[PDB]
RNA sequence: AUGAUUAAUAGGGACGGUCGGGGGCAUCAGUAUUCAAUUGUCAGAGGUGAAAUUCUUGGAUUUAUUGAAGACUAACUACUGCGAAAGCAUUUGCCAAGGACGUUUUCAUUAAUCAAGAACGAAAGUUAGGGGAUCGAAGAUGAUCAGAUACCGUCGUAGUCUUAACCAUAAACUAUGCCGACUAGGGAUCGGGUGGUGUUUUUUUAAUGACCCACUCGGCACCUUACGAGAAAUCAAAGUCUUUGGGUUCUGGGGAGUAUGGUCGCAAGGAACUUAAAGGAAUUGA
């Protein structure tokens, strides 16, 4: 009848975008709302 | 409960006792008040 | 120790007592020395009972101040349960303990 | 474990016969305790026979409770420890080397909810007789007091260990050890005490607590014997 | 020599008497451990659940009178004190520092939070000296018998201590950013101050206490409850009368396995064979 609660010990977000070399943030479109129209258009024409 | 339940015993037997010496001490003032309602050789000593 | 207690030593001439230290076995302070305390004599004093009943002493726990009466063996027997409790050792599993020795007490 | 089964030994293999009982040789001497006590007779002590037995009787001290020496109980709890200096015809004269209490009533005045206060102080007689004095007090709650407690400020501890000292050190400076000793059984010193730290704050048992000899200047006989207050011999034939 | 108002139950500075196991440098004491000198006696001492290494008739263990070394400040020690935290308990002196309180003294917005940027930071650990008593990772060795005493015994390196630098990590906890205001009762304690009262006190040396009651600031805490909050444990904050604004910094969007078109790493080296088998077991068989 012996319990001990156990301890909680302690990669964000924001970090997974810095892992590689580059930063991931920094190499983004201007309009993604017009890229995803046009990926996915070419994706069929291709 | 644990530790806690120790130190709350400890304190309420001192909030207990200084009950009981309070009233003592009542109990006496109460007798004085009562009490004060109601050889050559030594005289000389009196003093000391 | 209670009167009655005390009277076996007027009555039998083989029990003693026993006294040890809670800073002997172990250097605890604070929290902890007042742990070890409550697990000695654990939730309603059952725990000291339950040595008492076992090696057939009586067990009195005065602050970090232990003393037992009993005969020579038996307070031994309990000396040992009271140092696995200061050491650390959860009182169920000393309560198992207290059972094993308690079942050999009787056959001999 | 003398048994048996016990695993011998090396250091059994050449052990020395016993051929003479050592309290054949051995020779009973009465020891004598200086004036400032009531009771001069503070038992006996055995030497082996001089083939001398003066240089193992001198400097041999022996611890005796006060209550023996002043036939009162009142002193129990304290202990004289007197040094031989002198022996003359089984008789070994004693001075007075130090003091200290039981240990039962040190441990007996300690209690809960006070103050402890110990103060030392290394001090000589008039008779170069260097010696170290422990002192020891506790608080003590008033008649109407209601508090639990009676602890003091380092300030009045600080004030009250000052008295202390001047105290010891005045008493031991102006008086000889042979009347330090006779201020010791009285306990004058403890009321002397008492009075002059009592207006700081309330004290209670106040107690000198050891007495320690330091230092001994050169041995006098003359003065030992006056402390203790010759004979011709008998013509053998 | 000369322009403005308050003096915030904001802040800073000053002064007064205190308070503190706050800090640094010296200094004093205390037994205890180990060792050594002398001393009396003689077979064991040690240690374990039980034993063996080990020490010992050159006297061990034990006894008494001492001395030396290095640590450490028992009992007093408390739901008490101080410090930004880590931490801090022998005496005395020196050096500077500090909270609170008192003030009909002074300045007059000098403040809060804080990227950037800085000091201290338990224990362990690294470099170079000193010291080295106790305990003691590592290593060696005795014993490997018995499950409540199941990992113990002896020697013991680094270390534990200190000096000058590195390391910057703890369950370094309210498992809980900071500043300000407001919203319940109760009596215990620590420090300061005010008033009353009568005990202990005491006297032209000087100097000033202890206790009781009432009040008031600041503090470590505690008990009962929330007309509030929460699912609950519980919370005087984790509350601010149904849904939301007093100021400001940071941060977010458990326990077991499976596989890998991925990334980075990780060593050394120059000869079988028998009858498968009563071709047996046997004090027990035929
Ligand atoms: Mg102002
Ligand atoms: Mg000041
Ligand atoms: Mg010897
Ligand atoms: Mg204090
Ligand atoms: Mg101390
Ligand atoms: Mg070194
Ligand atoms: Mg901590
Ligand atoms: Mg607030
Ligand atoms: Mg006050």
């Amino acid at each position: 009848e012996q319990s001990n609660k156990q301890h909680r010990k302690a990669n964000t977000a924001k970090k997974k975008l810095h892992t590689q070399g580059h930063n991931a943030k920094a190499f983004a479109v201007a309009a993604p709302g017009k890229m995803a129209r046009t990926m996915q258009r070419s994706s069929d024409v291709n | 409960s644990g530790l806690r339940s120790f130190l709350r015993k400890k304190t309420q037997n001192v909030i207990d006792e200084r009950k009981l010496r309070v009233q003592k001490q009542l109990d006496k003032e109460k007798n004085i008040r009562k009490r004060n309602h109601q050889d050559v050789i030594e005289e000389a000593l009196s003093r000391f | 120790f209670d009167l009655d207690d005390s009277i076996a030593l007027l009555r039998l001439d083989d029990l003693y007592i026993e006294t040890f230290e809670v800073k002997d076995v172990k250097t605890l302070t604070g929290d902890h020395l007042s742990r070890a305390i409550g697990r000695i004599a654990g939730k309603d004093g059952k725990t000291k009972f339950a040595i008492e009943n076992a090696t057939r002493t009586r067990i009195v726990l005065a602050d970090s101040k232990i003393h037992i009466l009993g005969g020579f063996t038996h307070i031994r027997m309990a000396r040992e349960s009271v140092v696995s409790l200061i050491l650390g050792s959860p009182p169920g599993k000393v309560y198992g303990n207290l059972r094993t020795v308690a079942s050999r007490l009787k056959e001999r | 474990a003398v048994g048996k089964n016990k695993r011998l030994s090396k250091g059994k293999k050449g052990q020395k016969k016993r051929v003479v009982d050592p309290f054949t040789r051995k020779e009973w001497f009465d020891i004598k305790a200086p004036s400032t006590f009531e009771n001069r007779n503070v038992g006996k002590t055995l030497v082996n026979k001089s083939t001398s037995a003066s240089d193992a009787l001198k400097g041999r001290v022996v611890e005796v409770c006060l209550a023996d020496l002043q036939g009162s109980e009142d002193h129990s709890f304290r202990k004289i420890k007197l040094r031989v200096d002198e022996v003359q015809g089984k008789n070994l004269l004693t001075n007075f080397h130090g003091m200290d209490f039981t240990t039962d009533k040190l441990r007996s005045m300690v209690r809960k909810w006070q103050t402890l206060i110990e103060a030392n102080v290394t001090v000589k007689t008039s008779d170069d007789y260097v010696l170290r004095i422990f002192a020891i007090a506790f608080t003590r709650k008033q008649a109407n007091q209601v508090k639990r407690h009676s602890y003091a400020q380092s300030s009045h501890i600080r004030a009250i260990r000052k008295v202390i000292s001047e105290i010891l050190t005045k008493e031991v400076q102006g008086s000889t050890l042979a009347q330090l000793t006779s201020k010791l059984i009285p306990e004058v010193i403890n009321k002397e005490i008492e009075n002059a730290t009592k207006d700081i704050f309330p004290l209670q048992n106040i107690h000198v607590r050891k007495v320690k000899l330091l230092k001994q200047p050169k041995f006098d006989v003359g003065a030992l014997m006056a402390l203790h207050g010759e004979e011709k011999g008998k013509k053998v034939t």
